């Protein structure tokens, strides 16, 4: 079975350097043209570069010409991309695509690694309750949430009632603020008759900062 | 070559035929590919050479067209074909992808459940404020929300967040966050979030006043 | 320089039979059904599977004495055949490698469609000679038509 | 099955565009290589060329400069266009359908005569030594001509010889019979010729 | 351009005897040779393709063999319809060249030509030309030394018997009265001495 | 690197069926024909049958034509050759060879060869007989009536290896194996001993030779 | 089916000498498709030459192939000690793929003399009920050295068993063991048992014998 795996993309400042390596197994490497395809977190796919097999016919995207350098090693069955002078918009999941023989279309793709570029360091989350008041008391229902604000980096998993309450929990996608920090607002709908009777605590998990803090609302 | 996909979103029910369009800046060739990216996985090549199917791709996918007009048609749209589809121009370098049409589930129009949350008390002592307006269980995704302060509109200081279509009801949830500092928060008294959605007969405005929760 | 071309030819032979004869058993037909174009095809390494290196020798008077196609993929269930011209023939200073793919798609009317995808790797900044593309198209056409005539005349060959 | 025939003009002026058109019937156009061949007494059978059912023309190297073989799949009809025909292009042209191994099905074949002249003649001249029997017809350009003896009565012993083309561009045929050593005066011996292209009946008596 | 030669030039065999025809290629073609039987006045018909095989509808009496630059076609007990011209076609190299052909005649007792002479008609002399006619009847085609060039050939008159030939000597208005003797000579295998016919 | 390993040496009864396995590694197994070459003790090479995994067929020689069946398992990528109706003359070394090309049919990589011994007799312990003569003289050690191969014979507990001659074993007509091992020595020389180990019979015999 | 024959049947030349081996085919080998393998005594045949002219990978630059049609030659210029093996020629220009017969390239040396030693049967074998006489051919060259057995001056054909060892690596000299196996009664029938060797290196064929009673 054709399979490609990527190296990994760590936190890098806007101007650092990475080397994404792609190990390919299941097919003869010295006869296929390799490609790197980035996908920004929330945008469509974008071709980055392209390398042939024998003479290494190198092709680069318009936005990425002198910053990156793609190379390959058929003996090691590996494909490298040295990314230099990164910028904030180079954050994306990078896929190690392999072109079909004839027609240069990526038949098999790697799993991609999330190369993230930012200046912000690993900062813990800040959990703020979001509750209604006597203003909205109708339909025997309401919504209760907790805003996980100013955390870095992705991901942060927010459960409710320690995994007991799992119906109605809406974990929205994480948005990037003006700074490098993130935001998230997990909200669950609950019957209004349980507002003042049953406790509702959301548990937030941020592995890079290791803060197993909770918040009752 | 600016490679463009016309129907940036497509809401068609499971079983109904879907027709995805893709135009090119200039006539490239019959050389164009159609990839399918499900929400999270790596893209899976469906079509290459604009007509040829990749091995293992079900026969319900059919690519056609040439020049500056290509169409990917799904006849019997099953439940696993709801994903994003990209068209790829590999005639000349640099290679370009399309915008990516999101084929979504068609569901009868539902009015959102609209809620608004005042900023938390310890957020005040932190020096900032975040007022969130949430829409729950609405369809279609296209639904505008605008912040109103003292009956005056706001822009530029709000960021939206929309979850993916539910796997149970096939409906959306949206969360618009109005972010301000403490200084520009206490100088204000009236806060509202006007919601304009197709399902809503009239634009709802869930508002609260400062001073009380 | 990497340049992609696509052609879509037709045939009246069912896809399974045409793949069994034209693609799989192409070593025993091309020197027999079209001897005016190919003198002899022989697997100088491998036996037809992936990695096979077929040397195709042309008769006297043609511009190229021989070509070497490195068979890369042979999918029997979907009738796909990926090879790569790597030495001899048009591969000199200009060209370096011609990655070709032939897929035989069964049509509802009973015939078949050959979807052919070629990808030339020109060295440096050279262009693909239009005469080379025309010659490749003509060779493919004459081979396909000769195999089609072989299968039409001998209605029992290859099922 | 798969019967095919030409629809081309059989008389072409020199340095003109010879155009034959073969029509197929009773079979698919996608069955053979559609071939144009010509048979000439000076060169025998000769491959003018052929075409696959999709524009795949192979021409004879000695004719590729002035030959185009076109096909039309919609009407199942192919055609040969030979421009700048010289006097050496006169032949019997067969349109045919050839498998990979050889020409499987053939057409009727049309006699194309290049280096045309005026449709004239002919002139009949008797041949009788009268010492102790035939007539020659001469100077007619269109090849077909019928020569009968006493209004088609002497079918026994008659010998109509193939027409020969001299350097003047006209044909000369000769018809003879086997006469007994006697009966040369008891009854008459007259030959009548019917040049249909010149619609001329000529009767000559010895 | 592979020049095929075919031997013999013409073979005359009885209706039922076995016939053997040989085709020799110039270049070394492989076993790619096709045998065609063109009847006298029809389109040729394929008999043996690839020098050994035989298409459906061809009688089993035809058998091909050979390879390289040597091929053979054998007709075992040929019928009356097999008296035709046989061509060999190579398809190993475009252009696919045919062969000169080998006419197959009917064996028969050797006959002799009853040579006839014909002076030009006086009408033709009025026209300004003369055509001396020489007739050979019921013979085998060997040669006809019509002497004084101006030669005319004629053959193919064998239905149930042998051939018949004509020859024409073409002269101008004043060319024959110059030579009071303008005899015609004929040589034949079935003749004992070359027969000569002349007049004033 | 290309590597064609094989099974181990096998003993079979006459009329039985042997199965030799050849594991091929370092190349696309589906993409190379594999031939099976028999070689007797002194006879030349004669191929038995070939397998084409791509074309997915097999072709055997007219000489065998039915007693041999060539199968394969692409999953583990092995080639199996089964020989049926084994005869006493089928004892030979069997090689698996990788045909370089389908038209360039020369074998570039061979297996190590499985020795197949087809005989009626079964495992038997060796019989050791000293051989003393009755200048320079020789001392002999005759190993008779043992089966199967091989055996390992030496002298002086393996110390005496110079001037030794271990003649190859011969098949004596009762279906068994016999051989001799000799050592030269000047008459001026002291007693030597002969040790022999037969692993398949798990026997170790050490004997002495009377010195004149 | 192209039958291949190799000449000479068994070549024997001194080390360092140019050796030429000939492969002759019944039919013609198309496009000079002949392959020369070398098989050591106990190893799989390694490929030396393919295409009848070009050496394989990892082959020292002394094996040169030549020829075409029905006549091919393999040439070893400098015969190293790792070059005395059995050389096979296989045609692959016409299916079926057929091998040759092999040319055992031996080692030439000065003619040696066999030190024949006749050995009386062991008494233990006599207790077992049979008997086996052996006489040695230690260090003789060349291999062509016939041996005969005289039981009271009587030659028994089909009873003797000859076994020749492989060529020694030090002195490159052969050795043969001749065994005469008989029943105990057959042992106790005749009186004098001898073996004679007709070796080239022996001017007169010596017949070594032994006493039945004293031994």
């Amino acid at each position: 079975e054709v399979q490609l795996v990527e190296s990994g993309g760590d936190l890098v400042q806007p101007g650092g350097s990475l080397r994404l390596s792609c190990a390919a197994s299941g097919f003869t490497f010295s006869s296929y043209e390799m490609n790197w395809v980035r996908q920004a977190p929330g945008k469509g796919l974008e071709w980055v570069s392209f390398i042939s097999d024998s003479s290494s016919n190198i092709y680069y995207a318009d936005s990425v010409k002198g910053r990156f350098t793609i190379s390959r090693d058929n003996a090691k069955k590996s494909l490298y991309l040295q990314m230099t002078s990164l910028r904030a918009e180079d954050t994306a999941v990078y896929y190690c695509a392999r072109e079909a023989i004839g027609s240069t279309s990526f038949d098999n793709w790697g799993q991609g690694t999330l190369v993230t570029v930012s200046s912000a360091s690993t900062k813990g989350p800040s959990v703020f309750p979001l509750a209604p008041c006597s203003r909205s008391t109708s339909e025997s229902t309401a919504a209760l949430g907790c805003l996980v604000k100013d955390y870095f980096p992705e991901p942060v998993t927010v459960s409710w009632n320690s995994g007991a309450l799992t119906s109605g929990v809406h974990t929205f996608p994480a948005v990037l603020q003006s700074s490098g920090l993130y935001s998230l607002s997990s909200v669950v709908t609950v019957p209004s008759s349980s507002l003042g009777t049953k406790t509702y605590t959301c548990n937030v998990d941020h592995k890079p900062s290791n803060t197993k803090v909770d918040k009752r609302v | 070559i600016v490679m463009t996909q016309s129907p940036a979103t497509l809401s068609v029910s499971p079983g109904e035929r879907a027709t995805l369009s893709c135009r090119a800046s200039q006539s490239v060739s019959s050389s164009l590919a159609w990839y399918q990216q499900k929400p999270g996985q790596a893209p899976r090549r469906l079509i290459y050479s604009a007509s040829t199917r990749a091995t293992g791709i079900p026969a319900r996918f059919s690519g056609s067209g040439s020049g500056t007009e290509f169409t990917l048609t799904i006849s019997s749209l099953q439940s696993e074909d709801f994903a994003i589809y990209y068209c790829h121009q590999y005639n000349n370098w640099p290679l370009t992808f399309g915008g990516g049409t999101k084929v979504e589930i068609k569901r009868t129009v539902a009015a959102p459940s609209v809620f608004i949350f005042p900023p938390s008390d310890e957020q005040l002592k932190s020096g900032t404020a975040s007022v969130v307006c949430l829409l729950n269980n609405f369809y279609p995704r296209e639904a505008k929300v605008q912040w109103k302060v003292d009956n005056a509109l706001q822009s530029g200081n709000s960021q939206e967040s929309v979850t993916e279509q539910d796997s149970k009801d096939s409906t959306y949830s949206l969360s618009s966050t109005l972010t301000l500092s403490k200084a520009d928060y206490e100088k204000h008294k009236v806060y509202a979030c006007e919601v304009t959605h197709q399902g809503l007969s009239s634009p709802v405005t869930k508002s609260f006043n400062r001073g009380e929760c | 320089g990497v340049f992609n071309y696509e052609t879509e030819t037709t045939s009246v032979i069912p896809a399974a039979r045409l793949f069994k004869a034209f693609i799989l058993d192409g070593d025993n037909l091309f020197p027999k059904v079209a001897p005016q174009a190919i003198s002899s095809v022989e697997n100088i390494e491998g036996n037809g599977g992936p990695g096979t290196i077929k040397k195709i020798s042309f008769p006297e008077g043609f511009p190229f004495k021989y070509v070497k196609d490195r068979v890369d993929e042979v999918d029997h269930t979907n009738f796909k055949y990926n090879y790569s011209v790597i030495e001899g023939g048009p591969i000199g200073d200009t060209l370096e490698k011609i990655s070709n793919e032939i897929k035989i798609v069964a049509t509802p009317d009973g015939g078949s469609i050959l979807k052919i995808s070629n990808k030339y790797h020109t060295k440096g900044d050279h262009e693909v000679k239009a005469e080379q593309v025309k010659a490749s198209k003509e060779m493919g056409e004459t081979l396909l038509r000769a195999v089609e005539s072989y299968l039409l005349a001998h209605s029992d060959a290859y099922n």
